[PDB]
C-alpha cells in the first residue's frame, strides 16, 4: 500500500514516521525535501512518503500525488492560527484529479498538549464532513507516546 | 531511441518501475527526443517524483540535463513557481 503524508510544518509528520518505523522518539530537523520509508502492519507494507511542509516543498507535493491509494493528512492541534490555512491546503488537494480516490486520513496530533483542539473541532475547521465522494477517518494522535497511530494504520489498511 | 516522436506512454511506465536502471533509461530516452526536438511534457511529475532530494547523482545528473534545453516549456509535474521542481531540492 502507497500512503502520502503531508500537513503544513511542523505537524509532527517525520515525528510519525520514525516512530512507526524504529518505535524511536527521533529529533527532526525541518524537512526540506521527503522521508520514505516501509512499515509493516499486520501484514501490509506501507510505504509512506513523508514531504516536507514548508513553503518551498509544499509547492512540491504534486509530484507525489500519483500512485497514492491513502493520504495521511497531519494537522497541529494546538495551533490554532495555521487550521484555515491547513483547510485551505486540503481543499485544493481533495481536487486533485491523481488524489481522486484515495482514502483520506486526518491525523489531529499533539492531542497530548493541555489546549490541543479535539478532533471534532477539527473536523469542523477542516470541513471532513463535506467529503463525499471518498473513505475518509479522523484520528486523534500522540506520535511522541504512538496513541493513535496504529488505529491509523488499521483504519487505513480497510480501504 | 534514436528519435521516435510517439513514445511517450512506455516512457511513463519506465520512468517509475522500482528499478532504478528503467528510470534512468526512461529519463535518458526523453532527453534523446528532446534534442532531436520531440514530444516531451505528458511525462514531467512521473520524471520529478524518485530523483528529486537524493545525493544519488546518476538520477540527478539526468534531471539537472533536462534542465537546461527545455524546462520552461515543460509544468505538467513544474508548474511554475520561484523554487520550481527543478530547485527547491536541489540545495
Amino acid at each position: 500500500m502507497r500512503i502520502l503524508m503531508v500537513g503544513l510544518d511542523g505537524a509532527g509528520k517525520t515525528t510519525v514516521l520514525y516512530k512507526l518505523k524504529l518505535g524511536e522518539v527521533i529529533t527532526t530537523i525541518p524537512t526540506i525535501g521527503f522521508n520514505v520509508e516501509t512499515v509493516q502492519y499486520k501484514n501490509i507494507s506501507f510505504t509512506v512518503w513523508d514531504v516536507g511542509g514548508q513553503d518551498r516543498i509544499r509547492s512540491l507535493w504534486r509530484h507525489y500525488y500519483r500512485n497514492t491509494e491513502g493520504v495521511i493528512f497531519v494537522v497541529d492541534s494546538n495551533d490554532r492560527s495555521r487550521i484555515g490555512e491547513a483547510r485551505e491546503v486540503m481543499q485544493r488537494m481533495l481536487n486533485e484529479d491523481e488524489l481522486r480516490n484515495a482514502a483520506w486520513l486526518v491525523f489531529a496530533n499533539k492531542q497530548d498538549l493541555p489546549e490541543a483542539m479535539s478532533a471534532a473541532e477539527i473536523t469542523e475547521k477542516l470541513g471532513l464532513h463535506s467529503i463525499r465522494n471518498r473513505p475518509w477517518f479522523i484520528q486523534a494522535t500522540c506520535a511522541t507516546s504512538g496513541e493513535g497511530l496504529y488505529e491509523g494504520l488499521e483504519w487505513l489498511s480497510n480501504s | 531511441m534514436d528519435s521516435e516522436p510517439p513514445s511517450e506512454i512506455s516512457l511513463k511506465n519506465d520512468l517509475e518501475k522500482g528499478d532504478v536502471k528503467s528510470k534512468t533509461e526512461a529519463l535518458k530516452k526523453v532527453i534523446i527526443m528532446i534534442l532531436n526536438g520531440e514530444k516531451l511534457p505528458g511525462l514531467l511529475m512521473t520524471i520529478i517524483r524518485f530523483v528529486l532530494p537524493l545525493q544519488d547523482h546518476t538520477i540527478k545528473k539526468l534531471l539537472l540535463v533536462f534542465w537546461e534545453i527545455v524546462p520552461k516549456t515543460t509544468p505538467d509535474g513544474r508548474l511554475l513557481h520561484e523554487m520550481i521542481l527543478v530547485c527547491d531540492a536541489y540545495r
